[PDB]
Protein backbone atom coordinates (compact mmCIF):
# COMPACT_ATOMS: atom_id res chain seq x y z
CA UNK A 1 0.00 0.00 0.00
CA UNK A 2 3.10 2.23 0.21
CA UNK A 3 5.57 0.58 -2.19
CA UNK A 4 5.06 -0.25 -5.87
CA UNK A 5 3.62 -3.60 -6.95
CA UNK A 6 6.18 -5.64 -8.90
CA UNK A 7 5.17 -8.58 -11.10
CA UNK A 8 6.22 -12.06 -10.00
CA UNK A 9 8.66 -14.30 -11.86
CA UNK A 10 5.54 -15.76 -13.50
CA UNK A 11 5.03 -12.58 -15.52
CA UNK A 12 7.14 -13.56 -18.54
CA UNK A 13 6.66 -10.62 -20.88
CA UNK A 14 10.39 -10.51 -21.64
CA UNK A 15 11.92 -13.85 -22.70
CA UNK B 1 16.55 -3.02 -29.54
CA UNK B 2 13.45 -5.15 -30.12
CA UNK B 3 13.97 -6.86 -26.76
CA UNK B 4 14.93 -3.47 -25.32
CA UNK B 5 11.61 -1.92 -26.34
CA UNK B 6 9.76 -4.58 -24.36
CA UNK B 7 11.75 -3.45 -21.33
CA UNK B 8 10.52 0.13 -21.76
CA UNK B 9 6.92 -1.09 -22.09
CA UNK B 10 7.20 -3.29 -18.99
CA UNK B 11 9.02 -0.47 -17.23
CA UNK B 12 6.27 2.10 -17.70
CA UNK B 13 3.52 -0.53 -17.33
CA UNK B 14 4.60 -1.21 -13.75
CA UNK B 15 5.61 2.32 -12.72
CA UNK B 16 2.37 3.91 -13.91
CA UNK B 17 0.46 1.33 -11.86
CA UNK B 18 -1.31 -0.21 -14.84
CA UNK B 19 0.26 -3.62 -14.11
CA UNK B 20 -1.28 -3.66 -10.62
CA UNK B 21 -4.72 -2.60 -11.80
CA UNK B 22 -4.89 -5.07 -14.70
CA UNK B 23 -3.53 -8.01 -12.75
CA UNK B 24 -6.04 -7.17 -10.00
CA UNK B 25 -9.00 -6.78 -12.34
CA UNK B 26 -8.09 -9.92 -14.25
CA UNK B 27 -8.00 -11.80 -10.96
CA UNK B 28 -11.36 -10.47 -9.77
CA UNK B 29 -13.04 -11.13 -13.13
CA UNK B 30 -11.60 -14.60 -13.73
CA UNK B 31 -12.60 -15.36 -10.14
CA UNK B 32 -16.25 -14.40 -10.67
CA UNK B 33 -16.60 -16.47 -13.85
CA UNK B 34 -15.46 -19.42 -11.77
CA UNK B 35 -12.54 -19.61 -14.22
CA UNK B 36 -10.17 -19.71 -11.26
CA UNK B 37 -11.89 -22.66 -9.60
CA UNK B 38 -12.11 -24.49 -12.93
CA UNK B 39 -8.39 -24.01 -13.64
CA UNK B 40 -7.50 -24.70 -10.00
CA UNK B 41 -9.32 -28.05 -9.89
CA UNK B 42 -7.65 -29.07 -13.14
CA UNK B 43 -4.13 -28.36 -11.90
CA UNK B 44 -4.85 -30.10 -8.58
CA UNK B 45 -6.20 -33.22 -10.29
CA UNK B 46 -3.39 -33.07 -12.87
CA UNK B 47 -0.96 -33.17 -9.93
CA UNK B 48 -2.39 -36.33 -8.38
CA UNK B 49 -2.22 -38.61 -11.42
CA UNK B 50 1.44 -37.89 -12.11
CA UNK B 51 3.98 -38.28 -9.30
CA UNK B 52 6.51 -35.83 -10.75
CA UNK B 53 4.53 -32.65 -11.41
CA UNK B 54 6.56 -29.89 -13.04
CA UNK B 55 5.01 -26.50 -13.83
CA UNK B 56 6.33 -26.25 -17.38
CA UNK B 57 5.01 -29.78 -17.90
CA UNK B 58 1.44 -29.17 -16.74
CA UNK B 59 1.54 -25.73 -18.37
CA UNK B 60 1.41 -27.48 -21.74
CA UNK B 61 -1.73 -29.46 -20.81
CA UNK B 62 -3.62 -26.75 -18.91
CA UNK B 63 -2.68 -23.44 -20.58
CA UNK B 64 -4.30 -23.91 -23.99
CA UNK B 65 -7.57 -25.17 -22.50
CA UNK B 66 -7.53 -22.30 -19.98
CA UNK B 67 -7.16 -19.46 -22.49
CA UNK B 68 -10.34 -20.31 -24.38
CA UNK B 69 -12.30 -20.75 -21.14
CA UNK B 70 -11.66 -17.08 -20.43
CA UNK B 71 -15.03 -15.40 -20.92
CA UNK B 72 -15.15 -13.25 -24.05
CA UNK B 73 -16.27 -10.32 -21.91
CA UNK B 74 -13.14 -10.50 -19.76
CA UNK B 75 -10.70 -11.24 -22.59
CA UNK B 76 -11.89 -8.28 -24.66
CA UNK B 77 -12.01 -5.82 -21.76
CA UNK B 78 -8.40 -6.59 -20.78
CA UNK B 79 -7.13 -6.61 -24.36
CA UNK B 80 -8.80 -3.22 -24.82
CA UNK B 81 -7.26 -1.72 -21.68
CA UNK B 82 -3.81 -3.03 -22.64
CA UNK B 83 -4.07 -1.59 -26.15
CA UNK B 84 -5.32 1.77 -24.83
CA UNK B 85 -2.22 1.92 -22.62
CA UNK B 86 0.05 0.91 -25.49
CA UNK B 87 -1.62 3.42 -27.83
CA UNK B 88 -0.65 6.28 -25.52
CA UNK B 89 2.89 5.03 -24.80
CA UNK B 90 4.04 4.13 -28.33
CA UNK B 91 5.30 7.10 -30.38
CA UNK B 92 4.07 8.44 -33.73
CA UNK C 1 3.32 -1.01 -39.20
CA UNK C 2 2.81 0.65 -35.81
CA UNK C 3 -0.63 -0.95 -35.81
CA UNK C 4 0.95 -4.38 -36.23
CA UNK C 5 3.41 -3.61 -33.45
CA UNK C 6 0.79 -2.83 -30.83
CA UNK C 7 -1.27 -5.86 -31.91
CA UNK C 8 1.53 -8.25 -30.97
CA UNK C 9 2.63 -6.24 -27.93
CA UNK C 10 -0.96 -6.42 -26.70
CA UNK C 11 -1.22 -10.19 -27.09
CA UNK C 12 2.20 -10.77 -25.53
CA UNK C 13 1.33 -8.66 -22.48
CA UNK C 14 -2.08 -10.33 -22.27
CA UNK C 15 -0.37 -13.72 -22.33
CA UNK C 16 2.15 -12.69 -19.68
CA UNK C 17 -0.70 -11.62 -17.40
CA UNK C 18 -2.43 -14.97 -17.83
CA UNK C 19 0.77 -16.99 -17.72
CA UNK C 20 1.51 -15.38 -14.34
CA UNK C 21 -2.05 -16.06 -13.22
CA UNK C 22 -1.54 -19.76 -13.98
CA UNK C 23 1.76 -19.80 -12.10
CA UNK C 24 0.15 -18.35 -8.97
CA UNK C 25 -2.51 -21.04 -9.16
CA UNK C 26 0.13 -23.74 -9.59
CA UNK C 27 2.15 -22.56 -6.62
CA UNK C 28 -0.89 -21.85 -4.47
CA UNK C 29 -2.24 -25.28 -5.41
CA UNK C 30 0.79 -27.18 -4.15
CA UNK C 31 0.13 -25.63 -0.73
CA UNK D 1 9.11 2.13 -33.14
CA UNK D 2 9.81 4.55 -30.29
CA UNK D 3 8.59 4.67 -26.67
CA UNK D 4 8.06 8.15 -25.26
CA UNK D 5 6.30 8.46 -21.93
CA UNK E 1 1.54 -17.64 6.00
CA UNK E 2 1.75 -17.97 2.22
CA UNK E 3 4.88 -18.79 0.22
CA UNK E 4 7.23 -16.06 -0.97
CA UNK E 5 7.39 -15.86 -4.78
CA UNK E 6 10.36 -14.27 -6.57
CA UNK E 7 9.79 -11.07 -8.53
CA UNK E 8 10.06 -10.71 -12.30
CA UNK E 9 13.66 -9.62 -11.67
CA UNK E 10 14.72 -13.11 -10.57
CA UNK E 11 15.68 -14.35 -14.03
CA UNK E 12 16.86 -17.89 -13.36
CA UNK E 13 15.24 -19.18 -16.58
CA UNK E 14 16.32 -17.06 -19.56
CA UNK F 1 30.56 -33.90 -14.92
CA UNK F 2 27.90 -33.61 -12.21
CA UNK F 3 30.43 -31.36 -10.49
CA UNK F 4 30.41 -29.04 -13.52
CA UNK F 5 26.61 -29.10 -13.64
CA UNK F 6 26.12 -27.77 -10.12
CA UNK F 7 28.95 -25.28 -10.75
CA UNK F 8 26.97 -23.55 -13.49
CA UNK F 9 23.60 -23.89 -11.73
CA UNK F 10 25.19 -22.22 -8.71
CA UNK F 11 26.45 -19.21 -10.67
CA UNK F 12 23.17 -18.83 -12.55
CA UNK F 13 21.19 -18.81 -9.30
CA UNK F 14 23.62 -16.41 -7.66
CA UNK F 15 23.23 -14.15 -10.68
CA UNK F 16 19.44 -14.37 -10.54
CA UNK F 17 19.49 -13.33 -6.89
CA UNK F 18 21.71 -10.35 -7.62
CA UNK F 19 19.96 -9.50 -10.87
CA UNK F 20 16.69 -9.31 -8.96
CA UNK F 21 18.34 -7.26 -6.23
CA UNK F 22 19.53 -4.75 -8.84
CA UNK F 23 16.09 -4.54 -10.45
CA UNK F 24 14.54 -3.74 -7.09
CA UNK F 25 17.09 -0.96 -6.61
CA UNK F 26 16.37 0.34 -10.11
CA UNK F 27 12.62 0.38 -9.59
CA UNK F 28 12.91 1.74 -6.06
CA UNK F 29 15.28 4.42 -7.38
CA UNK F 30 12.76 5.87 -9.81
CA UNK F 31 10.54 6.59 -6.80
CA UNK G 1 15.35 -31.35 -20.09
CA UNK G 2 17.97 -28.71 -19.24
CA UNK G 3 15.42 -25.88 -19.22
CA UNK G 4 12.95 -28.20 -17.51
CA UNK G 5 15.40 -29.04 -14.71
CA UNK G 6 15.86 -25.34 -13.95
CA UNK G 7 12.09 -25.31 -13.52
CA UNK G 8 12.27 -28.09 -10.93
CA UNK G 9 15.16 -26.39 -9.10
CA UNK G 10 13.36 -23.05 -8.91
CA UNK G 11 10.17 -24.85 -7.92
CA UNK G 12 11.78 -26.57 -4.96
CA UNK G 13 13.97 -23.53 -4.29
CA UNK G 14 10.85 -21.47 -3.63
CA UNK G 15 8.64 -24.12 -2.01
CA UNK G 16 11.37 -25.26 0.38
CA UNK G 17 11.77 -21.68 1.61
CA UNK G 18 15.35 -21.32 0.47
CA UNK G 19 14.50 -18.51 -1.96
CA UNK G 20 12.98 -16.45 0.84
CA UNK G 21 15.85 -17.11 3.26
CA UNK G 22 18.66 -16.41 0.81
CA UNK G 23 17.17 -13.26 -0.69
CA UNK G 24 16.54 -11.85 2.81
CA UNK G 25 20.05 -12.66 4.00
CA UNK G 26 21.47 -11.24 0.81
CA UNK G 27 19.44 -8.09 1.34
CA UNK G 28 20.39 -7.63 4.99
CA UNK G 29 24.05 -8.24 4.28
CA UNK G 30 24.38 -6.05 1.18
CA UNK G 31 22.43 -3.39 3.05
CA UNK G 32 24.87 -3.35 5.99
CA UNK G 33 27.93 -3.28 3.71
CA UNK G 34 26.46 -0.14 2.16
CA UNK G 35 26.55 -2.01 -1.14
CA UNK G 36 22.95 -0.95 -1.65
CA UNK G 37 23.69 2.76 -1.32
CA UNK G 38 26.71 2.44 -3.61
CA UNK G 39 24.64 0.72 -6.29
CA UNK G 40 21.80 3.13 -5.54
CA UNK G 41 23.91 6.22 -6.24
CA UNK G 42 25.48 4.42 -9.19
CA UNK G 43 22.20 3.75 -11.02
CA UNK G 44 21.04 7.32 -10.39
CA UNK G 45 24.12 8.85 -12.02
CA UNK G 46 23.93 6.19 -14.74
CA UNK G 47 20.35 7.31 -15.39
CA UNK G 48 21.40 10.96 -15.52
CA UNK G 49 23.91 10.52 -18.36
CA UNK G 50 21.26 9.05 -20.66
CA UNK G 51 17.85 10.66 -21.24
CA UNK G 52 16.22 7.28 -21.82
CA UNK G 53 16.51 5.42 -18.53
CA UNK G 54 15.93 1.73 -19.13
CA UNK G 55 16.91 -1.03 -16.70
CA UNK G 56 18.30 -3.39 -19.35
CA UNK G 57 20.22 -0.49 -20.88
CA UNK G 58 22.07 0.48 -17.70
CA UNK G 59 22.32 -3.18 -16.67
CA UNK G 60 25.24 -3.78 -19.05
CA UNK G 61 27.20 -0.92 -17.45
CA UNK G 62 26.16 -1.41 -13.80
CA UNK G 63 25.83 -5.18 -13.32
CA UNK G 64 29.51 -6.11 -13.71
CA UNK G 65 30.62 -3.36 -11.34
CA UNK G 66 28.03 -4.36 -8.75
CA UNK G 67 29.10 -7.99 -8.57
CA UNK G 68 32.66 -7.04 -7.70
CA UNK G 69 31.55 -4.62 -4.99
CA UNK G 70 29.93 -7.57 -3.24
CA UNK G 71 32.00 -8.26 -0.15
CA UNK G 72 34.06 -11.43 -0.44
CA UNK G 73 32.38 -12.61 2.75
CA UNK G 74 28.86 -12.29 1.33
CA UNK G 75 29.62 -13.69 -2.13
CA UNK G 76 31.19 -16.84 -0.74
CA UNK G 77 28.60 -17.32 2.00
CA UNK G 78 25.72 -17.17 -0.49
CA UNK G 79 27.50 -19.24 -3.15
CA UNK G 80 28.16 -21.82 -0.43
CA UNK G 81 24.53 -21.87 0.72
CA UNK G 82 23.30 -22.13 -2.87
CA UNK G 83 25.66 -25.03 -3.63
CA UNK G 84 24.78 -26.83 -0.39
CA UNK G 85 21.13 -26.73 -1.46
CA UNK G 86 21.90 -27.86 -5.01
CA UNK G 87 24.08 -30.68 -3.72
CA UNK G 88 21.09 -32.14 -1.82
CA UNK G 89 18.54 -31.71 -4.59
CA UNK G 90 20.55 -33.04 -7.53
CA UNK G 91 20.81 -36.84 -7.59
CA UNK G 92 23.99 -38.91 -7.94
CA UNK H 1 21.35 -37.70 -17.10
CA UNK H 2 20.62 -35.57 -14.01
CA UNK H 3 17.76 -36.14 -11.54
CA UNK H 4 15.89 -33.91 -9.07
CA UNK H 5 15.04 -35.42 -5.66
CA UNK H 6 12.68 -33.53 -3.35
Amino acid sequence: KESIVLPTVGFDFIK
Amino acid sequence: DTAQLKSQIQQYLVESGNYELISNELKARLLQEGWVDKVKDLTKSEMNINESTNFTQILSTVEPKALEMVSDSTRETVLKQIREFLEEIVDT
Amino acid sequence: SRKDFIDTMTRELYDAFLHERLYLIYMDSRA
